[PDB]
Formats: C-alpha cells, sequence, structure tokens
C-alpha cells in the first residue's frame, strides 16, 4: 500500500548513504 | 547480555 | 553481518528480530510484511538435526529495534505471536528447500518512523530485479566473523546477486530454483556476508521503477561467513509467494 516507503527516507524524499550503489547496479 | 524487558511481554 | 557497516536509524523499518523468551537470546532476524504478519526461515523455526522446534509461546517478536542488546524504550515494540506457519515442502533433511515461515501477530503493530512494512515482489519485480550483478541489501544481528565478535547496533551489507552456475560451482549442496545465490567473488575485491543469527532477515532490491522496497530473499544458509569462494544463499520470495497469499488469505490479516 505504503509498502516499502520508510519514514525516514523515501517519505521525507531523504536517501540513505549506500542506496545509490544499488540503484548504479540496476542496469 | 540482553537488557531485561518489561514482564507484561513475558 | 560479516564486513558490512552500522545500519542508519530507519534505515530498515521492516527489520524483525526473533527473540527467545528464555533463556533470553537472539534467535534469528525476520521481516514486517504487514500489521500483522512477519516473514522469516523456516529453520529458525524448526530444525530436527539441531533439536529446534519451536512453539508459538517460546518467543517474541521485537520491531522497530536498532541496538541489539538493549530495551528501547517508546521505540521498539514487543510483539506475542498468535500462530506460526511453516512451509509444507520445507526441506530440513537436505538442503533447507523453501526454507520459509510466516508468523501471526496476536495484534497490529502500529507503525512509526521504525516500524513499517516491505513489499514483496509480484512476477514482474522478479524478472527485472533478480539479475546477476543487481546489487540487494541484507540486514542483521547476527555474528560480526565467521568465529572470534557481537554487534552493537544492526548491521547492513549490499551484496551482488550471482550467476546460477557459480552459485552452482562453489556449494557441494543440491541447489534449487527456490534459491539464490549472493556475494562478492574473490577478484572483485569487495566482501561481506550474512553469518549465524542473520537468518530468517531480508535481503531487500529498492525497484529504480517505483522507488519501493521490495524484499526478494530471507536469508537462508551458506557455508560459513564471508569465505572467498563461497557466497551466501537466499529462499527465493517470489517463487514462494503463492504458498505466502494463501496463508494469508485463509487465516490472516
Ligand atoms: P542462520 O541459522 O543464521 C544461517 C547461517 C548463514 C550464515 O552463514 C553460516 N543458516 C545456517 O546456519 C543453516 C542452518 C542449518 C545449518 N546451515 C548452514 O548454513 C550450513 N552451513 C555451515 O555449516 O557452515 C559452517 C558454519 C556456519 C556458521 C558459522 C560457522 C560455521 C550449510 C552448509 C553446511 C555444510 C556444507 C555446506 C553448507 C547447510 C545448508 C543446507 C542444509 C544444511 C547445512
Amino acid at each position: 500500500a505504503d509498502c516499502g516507503l520508510r519514514p525516514l527516507f523515501e517519505k521525507k524524499s531523504l536517501e540513505d548513504k549506500t542506496e545509490r550503489e544499488l540503484l548504479e547496479s540496476y542496469i | 547480555d540482553f537488557e531485561e524487558i518489561p514482564e507484561e511481554y513475558l | 553481518i560479516v564486513e558490512g557497516s552500522d545500519a542508519e536509524i530507519g534505515m530498515s523499518p521492516w527489520q524483525v528480530m526473533l527473540f527467545r523468551k528464555s533463556p533470553q537470546e537472539l534467535l534469528c532476524g525476520a521481516s514486517l510484511i504487514s500489521d500483522r504478519w512477519v516473514l522469516t526461515a523456516a529453520h529458525c523455526l524448526l530444525y530436527p538435526p539441531w533439536d529446534k522446534n519451536f512453539t508459538e509461546n517460546d518467543l517474541l517478536v521485537r520491531i522497530g529495534k536498532h541496538s541489539r542488546t538493549r530495551y528501547e524504550r517508546n521505540i521498539e515494540k514487543i510483539s506475542m505471536l498468535e500462530k506460526i506457519y511453516i512451509h509444507p515442502r520445507y526441506n530440513w533433511r537436505e538442503n533447507l528447500d523453501r526454507d520459509i515461515a510466516l508468523m501471526k501477530l496476536k495484534k497490529p503493530v502500529a507503525f512509526s518512523d521504525y516500524i513499517h512494512p516491505v513489499c514483496l515482489p509480484d512476477r514482474e519485480t522478479a524478472a527485472s530485479l533478480l539479475q546477476a550483478g543487481y546489487k540487494g541489501r541484507v540486514t542483521g544481528w547476527g555474528n560480526l566473523k565467521e568465529t572470534w565478535g557481537q554487534p552493537s547496533v544492526l548491521q547492513v551489507v549490499n551484496l551482488p546477486i550471482v550467476e546460477r552456475p557459480v552459485c552452482k560451482d562453489s556449494t557441494r549442496i543440491r541447489i534449487t530454483d527456490n534459491m539464490f545465490c549472493a556475494g562478492y567473488k574473490p577478484d572483485e575485491g569487495k566482501r561481506g556476508d550474512a553469518c549465524e543469527g542473520d537468518s530468517g532477515g531480508p535481503f531487500v532490491m529498492k525497484s529504480p521503477f517505483n522507488n519501493r522496497w521490495y524484499q526478494m530473499g530471507i536469508v537462508s544458509w551458506g557455508e560459513g561467513c564471508d569465505r572467498d569462494g563461497k557466497y551466501g544463499f537466499y529462499t527465493h520470495v517470489f517463487r514462494l509467494k503463492k504458498w505466502i497469499q494463501k496463508v494469508i488469505d485463509q487465516f490472516g490479516e
């Protein structure tokens, strides 16, 4: 529903320190 | 090593 | 988790600790998939070779935690189990095929900044993200080393999914389609693995299409921790989703 959207990160549009590593590996 | 938890849960 | 890092606060709000009531200790990881259902590895609850066979009353679920050992007053929520459900074709005798279980909570847990459910993948999610080289994230309070320490706080490590032939060639265990393996190769110069006590926790990925986190795997097994040329193996959540669906619509929220 709201699954998978973190209150302290996606909900406030803040990124955590290593999620960019994941997104750089996707393609 | 684990801190005591309230007895309501045990 | 070997060679990871301390989680940030609220980084993995679906993280659940399975906690043994007596003796008081960490039993495994787990994840929050709704306000009344928790996902884990079957072998956290049932594993005859080790004389493990927990009933509902033997454990508690601790949600919203960060510190491993401290009682995080006003942050964590401690929940009792209503009923445990193990996959009926879980193979504990040989290779932990279908290593998956659900636990229904006695009461709904309230969501907060620290407590929030992860998504479960649909077929397209799995097809697009479960590819060799794509990285997922594993989290847990398990051992920091194969043999020694223990962490103060939740640990995190990002690891790439490994080609199926490379997984198979690393092990003597029979690998099935219900499993996938992840970790760096020796030549890659990066390290990291799950270790004892991390089982049951989640391997998650963040879809670049909808910006949501999905739980693609469950920490299941590995030959030691962070050994060169070995890889961790995870239950493939999408392959077991029909079973998940069936128990939740027959019994749950
Ligand atoms: P979980 O209970 O935290 C998790 C540990 C994964 C992290 O890496 C160890 N799962 C396991 O420990 C499962 C539960 C049954 C044993 N099993 C294993 O993963 C076996 N691993 C093994 O014995 O490694 C030695 C070890 C492990 C941890 C710490 C120190 C030493 C695994 C296996 C055994 C033997 C050869 C290859 C693999 C296994 C897999 C499937 C069925 C049985 C045993």
